[PDB]
């Protein structure tokens, strides 16, 4: 009875995203051990062990038994407020959540942003290039 | 484990 | 921002739904006042002025100017948890903030409980009265 | 005030 939009953030949820993640036990980097890293499991047919911050939205694959998720988190997203969170859920106040909730809201959008320009870089690229290659012949 | 590219 | 089945637990909320009220500056009851109480417009061709409690669902109209809606609430729905919340609602941890709508999920169907008895009773006076008539025939 | 009936 919370609404999907924040269930991310109950690590029960994000533990429940990972059905057929290879790693189990004996392993460091487990389902409970990547969600309590803020961890959602995003595979596809390319690539299956895809984890991605639901509060940063940084993207890890390549994952090895050995891997710490929170140790990783840290080396590829050393900004993510999630990681300074020690408050359980339940023992969040109100404002502090929804001070969390936008912050997440902000990084979703650098996401979104810094993906867009990437994509429109590389069209330029191209079309650049074609350009060029017409007045190369004159 | 290391990031999407 | 937030979930419309929790935007009520807002004041601003509340207060937003005082559409049409008559009862503005100068009076005990506005919708400044009505809505710390607890309450939402909840007008009709009917009853333009009643006003809901979203917590425990108390219903209440025939206000007055010099009503003061707290008191009111106590009077008329004594038991109303969220006249016991002292904190602002960003004080409030979501442990007490997820305790509190589970109580008003449970006022709710207590509410449609005890609006279901009273049609039911309703349709019963109509059976008997029909009967009663049909047996002097 | 009053309750509704
Ligand atoms: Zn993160
Ligand atoms: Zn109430």
């Amino acid at each position: 009875t919370l609404p999907p939009a924040w269930q991310p953030f109950l690590k029960d949820h994000r533990i429940s995203t990972f059905k057929n993640w290879p790693f189990l036990e004996g392993c460091a980097c487990t389902p409970e051990r990547m969600a309590e890293a803020g961890f959602i499991h995003c595979p596809t047919e390319n690539e299956p062990d895809l984890a991605q911050c639901f509060f940063c939205f940084a993207e890890l694959e390549g994952w090895e038994p050995d891997d710490d998720p929170i140790e990783e988190h840290k080396k590829h997203s050393s900004g993510c407020a999630f990681l300074s969170v020690k408050k359980q859920f339940e023992e969040l106040t109100l404002g502090e959540f929804l001070k969390l909730d936008r912050e997440r809201a902000k990084n979703k959008i650098a996401k979104e942003t810094n993906n867009k320009k990437k994509e429109f870089e590389e069209t330029a690229k191209k079309v650049r290039r074609a350009i060029e290659q017409l007045a190369a012949m004159d | 484990a290391r990031t999407k590219q």
